[PDB]
């Protein structure tokens, strides 16, 4: 059906520039306005502006005039947003969304979002360690185990267990920025304290920003 | 520009309950208001357009209304799937503006955490420092205290916490406390205790170890 695909995560140094793509699909690209919105951790949603691919008409929120510039490729049905002279304030996730057309509108469709980070630091792959399940028999019933994803940059990261096979009771914590300037989070899972030696689990921690992809297993004592 | 006020910022209801949130415009926006629900970790999504026009494929338990400067979003029976932030937007004048958002948090039964302490892996200690992790699982409410004790010494300034949103299985919170110090400073001590105090507990639960 209709769908908007946004380019992948991006890291750029300050003073530099970036270009996000938004692939339209399943509808007439030219007649529908494309909205662009910014989302910073503590600022919720912010409106950057819109573009009418067909006519090329644009409407910029003054706050972004010059900072963001939209373009579109009618032949490839792809919209673009270029954030210039990037500073830390530009670090945020960016969405593109289909709005209205003169002959129709029944609600909007949203792109999955692009994460842009503005740092002079180089991308660092995560080191993952096992959160070895302690023989939890101390008056309870089940045991917990996980994976510690330490020192990576920038933000974008994902973890799983047994390849999403078993997602029953997993907990991935928001990443925490450390003093060293790197991030690190934890992914835990609680499984029947029983089936432990019977079945083993592996956390699939992949970090795009550096093409890292780990598949570490966790075993008891 | 046009201000869209949303109060409160956090609304609480329990599954099955009817809840309604509001969006106060700073001037007649002529029923030109959209409602987007944004789940954690996901992108916003449109629920209602033009004040009361429910988007297609969106639960009937959702309804929108309002006029002039006052609009509202109501859910006749709150199921877990509705957990998340709700923003309103006005397209009556440029630039289109957003409301600050209302987080819809579920109110449920008090629940004590299951505490689990994990020690620094053999593999991670071959490198520089050592990290002890403490786990408080599926508890409610979110208010929980966690102190770190190293040989009875109440640690301070070397711990970092991180909490997850209300799990969709039970609407509970989970938390992780991570203690970090060098390999040396680590070996220099023997007992690592994690103290947890939660209103769902008769008295504080501790989980420690030796090595
Ligand atoms: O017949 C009549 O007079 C009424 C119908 C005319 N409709 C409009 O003028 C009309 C004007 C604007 C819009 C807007 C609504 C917000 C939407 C949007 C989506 C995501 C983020 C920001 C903004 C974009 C859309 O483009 C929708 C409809």
């Amino acid at each position: 059906q209709v769908q908007l695909l946004e380019s992948g995560a991006e890291l750029m140094k300050p003073g530099a520039s970036v270009k996000i793509s938004c692939k339209a699909t399943g509808y007439t690209f030219s007649s529908f306005w494309i909205e662009w919105v910014k989302q910073r951790p503590g600022h919720g949603l912010e409106w950057i502006g819109e573009i009418l691919p067909g006519s090329g008409g644009t409407h910029y929120n003054e706050k972004f005039k010059g900072k963001a510039t939209f373009t579109a490729d009618k032949s490839s049905n792809t919209a673009y947003m270029q954030l210039s002279s990037l500073t830390s304030e530009d670090s945020a996730v960016y969405y593109c969304a289909r709005g209205h057309s003169y002959y129709f509108y029944d609600g909007d469709y949203w792109g999955q979002g692009t994460s842009v980070t503005v740092s002079s630091a180089s991308t660092k792959g995560p080191s993952v360690f096992p959160l070895a399940p302690s023989s939890k028999s101390t008056s309870g019933g089940t045991a917990a185990l996980g994976c510690l994803v330490k020192d990576y940059f920038p933000e974008p990261v994902t973890v799983s267990w047994n390849s999403g096979a078993l997602t029953s009771g997993v907990h991935t914590f928001p990443a925490v920025l450390q003093s060293s300037g790197l991030y690190s989070l934890s992914s835990v899972v609680t499984v029947p304290s029983s089936s432990l030696g019977t079945q083993t689990y592996i956390c699939n921690v992949n970090h795009k920003p550096s093409n890292t992809k780990v598949d570490k297993k966790v075993e008891p004592k | 520009e046009l201000v869209l006020t949303q109060s409160p910022s956090s609304m609480y209801a329990s599954l099955g309950e009817r809840v309604t949130i509001t969006c106060k415009a700073s001037q007649d926006i002529n029923s030109y208001l959209n409602w987007f629900q944004q789940k954690p970790g996901k992108s916003p999504k449109t629920l209602i357009y033009r004040t009361n026009r429910l988007v297609d494929g969106v639960p009937s338990r959702f309804s929108g209304s309002g006029s002039g400067q006052d609009y509202s979003l109501t859910i006749s029976s709150l199921e877990y799937e509705d957990m998340g932030i709700y923003y309103c937007l006005q397209y009556d004048e440029f630039p289109y503006t957003f409301g600050s958002g209302t987080k819809l948090e579920i109110k449920r039964t008090v629940a004590a955490p299951s505490v689990f302490i994990f020690p620094p892996s053999d593999e991670q200690l071959k490198s520089g420092t050592a990290s002890v992790v403490c786990l408080l699982n599926n508890f409610y409410p979110r208010e929980a205290k966690v102190q770190w004790k190293v040989d009875n010494a109440l640690q301070s300034g070397n711990s970092q916490e991180s909490v997850t949103e209300q799990d969709s299985k039970d609407s509970t919170y989970s938390l992780s406390s991570t203690l970090t110090l060098s390999k040396a400073d680590y070996e220099k001590h023997k007992v690592y205790a994690c103290e947890v105090t939660h209103q769902g507990l008769s008295s504080p639960v501790t989980k420690s170890f030796n090595r």
